[PDB]
């Protein structure tokens, strides 16, 4: 079995070290995989400090006893990802993976959410449904909540909202959907999507008009 | 040397799924093809591997008895069959090459395929409804509403348009169905004149739909 720290942070431009430990590392060299959200893993280091084609020399590896370490110098925002160690098992028959280390690169600027609110489409209204779509992107840190208003009144029913998910640029995305009847949609002066981020609120409004 | 994988699937508990890994060059030569899966939000787990040149395979004991890997060296294709499926088998399944053991003792897993999402569920498959989200810059999009299971893919203008595209992670509704949206940010000067079309694909329902997104 292979063990890693679940998480590690590093300041922008600085050096970070990810460690791996297990008895199989006495027999084989650890290899390291980088994985970003929604993407397949990528090999970055294997054997005695070998880098595959196209992996920058900021990445390096070392081994000692039943431990191995991945070192990333001059950490870039782009290095933010999960890092997995792996090796053949002591038998040399199968492959084993560590649980992965979440690497966070710090120093990222505060960023307000970009919010886009769409009313129901003509096409959807024609099909006798109405969905308001509130799309929230590029905010940091990755904590928001979303709420809805009809005119100036809070609306909690028919709401479906995601928890934040990390984007490829290390900012975050979220979305919320409000379901109405066409009659409801037509009845009010406006509907609002209201996004709360770091003690600030972003409210976008749409109107059947 | 690249690996191509078969498309997303959904299977009921108790059934079986076959996932393909194809070598771009037509051959696996000397190499092993390994199968590694990843349940949503979790880590990597090796399932087994095969050396197609000899057909020799080894399996993780977590699956022995209900996993089988085979290969067709002539078409450069390898397949993993996972049977007696359970809900917990819901995962993205990757193939990854390893080189010959004795000649490359210290090498690892590379390259990796893009992954195949397999959902194991007794819930009914449901294709999405697709609606246009009508528009310095302006945002326009497509709503992909009420489908099951994951995944859905969205491209714009048949893949010609990639800059400024953001396809959001799906929401899992309280109903148990999913919805997602894809938006592109474009110059407002273009709205009169440039055609914008979202291409929505949902393999489990055999949905392939285009929607032109116009100003209202």
């Amino acid at each position: 079995e292979l063990t890693q720290d679940p998480a590690v942070s590093v300041a922008l431009g600085q050096t970070v070290r990810v460690t791996c430990q297990g008895d199989s590392l006495r027999s084989y060299y650890a290899s390291w995989y980088q994985q970003k959200p929604g993407q397949a893993p990528v090999l970055v280091i294997y054997g005695k400090n070998n880098r595959p084609s196209g992996i920058p020399d900021r990445f390096s590896g070392s081994s000692s006893g039943n431990t191995a370490s991945l070192t990333i110098t001059g950490a870039q925002a782009e290095d933010e990802a999960d890092y997995y160690c792996s090796s053949r098992d002591s038998s040399g028959n199968h492959w084993v993976f560590g649980g992965g280390t979440e690497l966070t690169v710090l120093g990222q600027p505060k960023a307000a959410p970009s919010v886009t609110l769409f009313p129901p489409s003509s096409e959807e209204l024609q099909a006798n449904k109405a969905t308001l779509v509130c799309l929230i992107s590029d905010f940091y840190p990755g904590a928001v909540t979303v709420a809805w208003k009809a005119d100036s009144s809070p609306v909690k029913a028919g709401v479906e909202t995601t928890t934040p998910s990390k984007q490829s640029n290390n900012k975050y995305a979220a979305s919320s959907y409000l379901s109405l009847t066409p009659e409801q949609w037509k009845s009010h002066r406006s509907y609002s999507c209201q996004v709360t981020h770091e003690g600030s609120t972003v409210e976008k409004t749409v109107a059947p008009t | 040397v690249q690996l191509q994988q078969s498309g997303a699937e959904v299977k009921k508990p108790g059934s079986s799924v076959r996932v393909s890994c194809k070598a771009s060059g037509g051959t696996f030569n000397n190499n092993a093809i390994n199968w590694v899966r990843q349940a949503p939000g979790q880590g990597l787990e090796w399932m087994g591997g095969i050396i197609p040149m000899f057909g020799t395979a080894k399996y993780s004991q977590n699956f022995q008895g209900r996993v089988a890997i085979t290969a067709d060296e002539s078409t450069g294709t390898a397949s993993m069959e996972l049977s007696s499926l359970r809900s917990e088998d819901t995962a993205v399944y990757y193939c990854a090459r390893s080189r010959d053991l004795l000649l490359f003792p210290h090498h690892a897993l590379s390259p990796w395929g893009r992954g195949t999402m397999v959902t194991v569920s007794s819930a009914s498959t449901k294709g999405p409804s697709v609606f246009p989200l009508a528009p310095g810059t302006a945002a326009l999009g497509c709503l992909v509403k009420d489908y099951f299971p994951e995944p859905v893919t969205v491209s714009w203008n048949s893949g010609a348009l990639t800059s400024g595209v953001h396809t959001f992670p799906a929401v899992l509704q309280s109903s148990g169905l999913y919805s997602l949206s894809s938006v592109v940010t474009v110059p407002s000067s273009s709205l009169g004149t440039q055609t914008y079309i979202c291409n929505v694909n949902h393999k489990p329902s055999n949905t392939k739909v285009d929607k032109k997104v116009e100003p209202k």
